[PDB]
RNA sequence: AUAGGUUUGGUCCUAGCCUUUCUAUUAGCUCUUAGUAAGAUUACACAUGCAAGCAUCCCCGUUCCAGUGAGUUCACCCUCUAAAUCACCAGAUCAAAAGGGACAAGCAUCAAGCACGCAGCAAUGCAGCUCAAAACGCUUAGCCUAGCCACACCCCCACGGGAAACAGCAGUGAUUAACCUUUAGCAAUAAACGAAAGUUUAACUAAGCUAUACUAACCCAGGGUUGGUCAAUUUCGUGCCAGCCACCGCGGUACAC
């Protein structure tokens, strides 16, 4: 008996309330994105999909999910895109048109989202917004300047020019979006991160999209499940309700769920459990499935019959997104044939005993991002022989990967 | 208030003699079982049925 | 558990189960736990109407006079059982409260006769 | 069964009240109050409601004492709460006085004296308590006949009381049973018992002090 | 135990092992309702919120309740006698410190302990005391459950130091096979306070979650097993392979997979 819950259909126009909208400034690498949203806030690598509730001068309020530059967290762009509404592509017109930034349209294409140009560090010399345009062009963002619908907006985030005309633009945009939720009836929504508080349990960002949230709600996602324990801000203050295109962080969930999952309200405790045993025995389906194969190839050629320089690595990071991250990272290693890189085990909180067995029994090191590893922890490292490796940063930590693999052996393998 | 006041202080003062007697009471059994003429006489016939 | 202080007192200790209070009038002492260690267990209250409508009360007024001779406390609902009992006067807060209660009905009446 | 003995722990308790000892506080410290926020600035406290006008608008015992030779002993101190709750005459003899020296103006302190409740006199001097309550007043030479001039009031008090039903009828049933049958109504004497008004002062002898 | 299966070519005896019974924890598969009972694996680390006030000022309480089981012959009996209650005293109740007796398990491959005794007012003198009827010593354990003992982050203690304390309630990270709410009210009982109306209380009460259990219901049953011990197999497929078993054992063209 399938017994999931699947969204509520689409919302009824009656129903339909005017709702926020749902900003993400994508863009490669240090083109000012986060200075524009330090400015836009009125408050040096981005590495978290950050969600934040802005109110405007009109009034008007706003979410801006800012997310990663770099090349490694392509799954956080490609998340903040699918959850957002309006893409404001941040570029610098003397940089120029870069790999990113053609990802970032790329996953507004697929999103069907309306995509706002904000040419940035126009205040520097060499600044060619025409010219940005014109390379946007081949990439089928007509700005408007090229009779175009897209807008494009010359800006300086660090002095903070023009910056009033782009919230105007977007405010117009969302206006013309006339985007509409139902605030009433269960709760729907997306996890935009995960993680583990040592005081507040696993606790999740998301954003709101339908009825509104409150505390002893149930949710499920994915195989998760929760009884909402504590909303809270960005600040931490609580927040007693959740209107749609709201982030939220909210807390007391049993299980800590894969970023970008779907999150729906059930009627009960019980009633989630019981969504959560039925997908977690579809997820055992599928992957008996794939088993029931590989057994089968297996006893056929059992019955015919019958007629190192390796690297294991744990991964600890303090995010889901970040473990993500440094997994697709790992994932892209192609010189197996001259070192092979096995992952013991990948997990989000500080190195943990079980971490430190884990590498003492494959002979593995513990690779710690945006983690710590207590007193105690580095002491039982240093008797059990293991190594742990704590990186702030996902570039060092792939530096410092490489050498390893190089100490096994430089690697050939090429992170891109 | 007032009525209030004036019924506590009735009452414990009633409640003051019973416990006045009930202590005086217990005191008085104690005290004949210790050293009444019951007590002594049976001390008195169990030491002369000993002998 | 060597108590600094305290003193003995008539009290009920709550046993039941829930839903279903039912009380022990034990002399225990006063800092030892409610339902804990007593010193004589001297009646039972079963505060619940049984089937021919009554609240069974037993004192045993024997050792409740022992007790309160060798300077036992009583806990205010062991008061106002022994007045309704005619062990003791009536308590002041019962006869209060019964003007209280006189004073509520009659206000009660009196606005159901205006209205 | 012998055990290691524990040196440090009577080491720490002998430490403790040598400490206490010498740095108990001094009542200047102790009866300090803040008329501002009404809270004693030793322990950060604050006083019951019902004492705030009071503390704002009464002078203490040795506030009082300050200004008197000998600091007042011979005269007769009342209190305010006394004066009001009561029509009879209220005070205390104050005999002896032993002023907080170390006060800035010596307004604290600690007295003896004989009290007169209700017109009533001791037979014996006692410590005066509630000396750092701010409720007190001086009764002048002159008017002091007025004011502790008495007349008292007969003494026709019930001697006995009724049992309580039941123990009547108990007592009633075993007289009977051990055989008298005397029809005299069972009593119960009051007289033993003498009620106390709640505002009498108690033994500031055996009250406690407030430590550091 | 009302016993059963198992040594062998076979019998008898001895003997271990296992089965049958009853609980509890965990796990797999599955599960409708209501009432009640019980509910971290860890003396490892803790975000957050609350858990002690009362009261005409002083005093009194926060030394209680609540918690955990690290440690562990401080619990029980007697002698004496503190503190506390009996409005003051009275002796009565309660019960410390002290003294006498009793007081878990295994290891003797722990057999010697090394001052562990006595007398004297003192000076000092004698050289004694415990022990194969288990001294001394190591390891383990909370116990004798109306409850009791012990601990309160560690240094046995806690002046001092290490350091910044949930073994209070809710909750969390780590850890484990083990995983309850970041509820409501002091209406009842208990405690603190007050002369009292009363105030406070994560004690407690009433709820929340959990087939862990008991009761009751259900007009929607799953789990396990079917060679023997042990209730119960039809046809196929495989063919000493896949696999199964608590013990004996089965599978080489199968009532055991
Ligand atoms: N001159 C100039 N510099 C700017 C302007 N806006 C931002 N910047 C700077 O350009 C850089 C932009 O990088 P960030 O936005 O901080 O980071 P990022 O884009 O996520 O890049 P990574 O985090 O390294 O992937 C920072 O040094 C900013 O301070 C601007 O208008 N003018
Ligand atoms: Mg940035
Ligand atoms: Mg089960
Ligand atoms: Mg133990
Ligand atoms: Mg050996
Ligand atoms: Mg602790
Ligand atoms: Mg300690
Ligand atoms: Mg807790
Ligand atoms: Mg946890
Ligand atoms: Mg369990
Ligand atoms: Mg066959």
């Amino acid at each position: 008996k399938n017994k999931d819950a699947v969204r509520r259909p689409q919302a009824d126009p009656a129903l339909l309330t005017p709702r926020s909208p749902v900003v993400t400034i994508m863009g490669h690498v240090d083109h000012g994105k986060t200075t524009l949203l330090d400015k836009f806030r009125k408050t040096g690598i981005t590495q978290h999909i950050g969600a934040f509730l802005v109110s405007l001068p009109s009034g008007e309020k706003i979410t801006f999910l800012d997310t990663p530059g770099h090349a490694a967290f392509s799954a956080m762009r490609a998340r903040g895109a699918q959850v957002t509404d309006i893409v404001v592509l941040v570029v610098a017109a003397d940089d120029g048109v870069m790999k990113q930034t053609v990802e970032s349209i790329q996953h507004a294409k697929d999103a069907q989202v309306p995509i706002i140009l904000a040419v940035n560090k126009c205040d520097k010399a060499e600044a060619d917004p025409e010219k940005v345009k014109k390379e946007l062009l081949a990439y089928d963002v007509v700005c408007e300047d090229y009779g175009g619908d897209v807008q494009a907006v010359p800006v300086s985030a660090l002095t903070g020019d023009n910056l009033m005309a782009l919230a105007e633009a977007t405010v117009a945009l969302a206006e013309m979006l006339e985007l509409k939720a139902d605030p009433n009836g269960p709760v729907e929504g997306t996890v935009i991160e995960s993680f583990t508080d040592k005081g507040r349990g696993l606790v999740t960002t998301a954003i709101i999209q339908r009825g509104t949230l409150r505390k002893g709600s149930v949710l499920v996602a994915g195989k998760c499940w929760a009884k909402v324990r504590l909303m809270f801000d960005e600040n931490g203050k609580t927040i007693d309700e959740a209107y749609p295109s709201m982030p939220v962080g909210i807390t007391g969930w049993r299980d800590l769920p894969s970023a970008g999952e779907e999150i729906l309200e059930v009627e009960s405790e019980p009633r989630a459990r019981e969504v959560v045993d039925w997908r977690k025995y579809e997820q055992e389906q599928e992957k008996g499935q794939e088993d029931l194969k590989i057994i089968e190839e297996k006893r056929k050629e059992h019955k015919e019959a019958h007629q190192s320089n390796v690297l294991s690595v744990i991964i600890k990071g303090d995010v889901d997104g970040s473990v993500e991250a440094i997994l697709n990272i790992i994932d892209t290693y192609d010189a197996s044939h001259e070192c092979e890189l096995e992952l013991v085990h990948f997990g989000v909180g500080d190195v943990s005993a079980n971490d430190v067995n884990l590498a003492e029994t494959f002979d593995g090191v513990i690779y710690g991002f945006n983690v710590n590893a207590g007193n105690v922890i580095q002491q039982s490292a240093a008797k059990k022989g293991v190594k742990i490796k704590l990186h702030k940063i996902i570039y060092r930590l792939v530096e410092d990967l490489q050498e390893e693999l190089s100490s096994r052996l430089k690697t050939s393998w090429d992170p891109g | 208030f007032f009525v209030l006041m004036e019924r506590y202080q009735h009452y414990r003062q009633t409640v003051r003699a019973l416990r006045m007697e009930f202590v005086s009471e217990v005191q008085r059994k104690v005290h004949e079982a210790r050293a009444g003429v019951l007590a002594e006489r049976k001390a008195l016939k169990d030491a002369a049925e000993h002998r | 558990k060597a108590y600094r202080g305290g003193h003995l007192t008539i009290r009920l200790a709550l046993g039941g189960c829930t839903n279903r209070p039912f009380y022990r009038i034990v002399a225990a002492h006063n800092k030892c736990p409610r339902d804990g260690r007593f010193v004589e267990q001297l009646g039972s209250y079963d505060p619940l109407p049984n089937s021919h409508g009554e609240k069974l009360v037993a004192l045993n007024l024997d050792r409740i006079r022992h007790w309160i001779g060798c300077g036992a406390h009583l806990s205010k609902p062991m008061e106002k059982l022994l007045g309704l009992a005619g062990f003791f006067p009536l308590h002041p807060m019962m006869i209060t409260n019964a003007e209280r209660l006189r004073r509520k009905r009659a206000r009660e009446v009196l606005l159901a006769s205006q209205k | 069964k012998k055990v290691r003995p524990r040196l440090i722990a009577e080491l720490a308790r002998r430490v403790r009240a040598l400490r206490e000892q010498l740095n108990r506080p001094r009542d200047s410290q102790l009866y300090a109050v803040d008329y501002e926020t009404l809270t004693r600035p030793f322990s950060g406290r604050r006083l019951p409601v019902r004492a705030w006008a009071d503390v704002r608008r009464e002078s203490r015992l040795l506030q009082l004492l300050g200004r008197l030779p000998l600091f007042g002993l011979g005269r007769l101190v009342t209190r305010k709460s006394w004066l009001w709750q009561h029509d009879e005459p209220c005070y205390w003899r104050l005999t002896r006085v032993r002023p907080d020296y170390t006060a800035q103006n010596l307004d604290h302190g600690k007295a003896w004296g004989i009290l007169t409740f209700k017109g009533k006199t001791e037979s014996e001097a006692r410590e005066i308590e509630h000396v750092m309550y701010h409720d007190w007043r001086l009764v002048p030479k002159h008017e002091e006949e007025a004011f502790t001039a008495f007349t008292p009031a007969p003494e026709d008090s019930l001697a006995s009381v009724p049992y309580p039903p039941l123990l009547r009828a108990m007592i009633i049933a075993e007289r009977q049973k051990n055989g008298d049958t005397s029809t005299e109504e069972p009593m119960l004497n009051v007289q033993r018992i003498r009620m106390e008004p709640w505002d009498y002062p108690a033994k500031q002898e055996d009250k406690g002090r407030a430590k550091g």
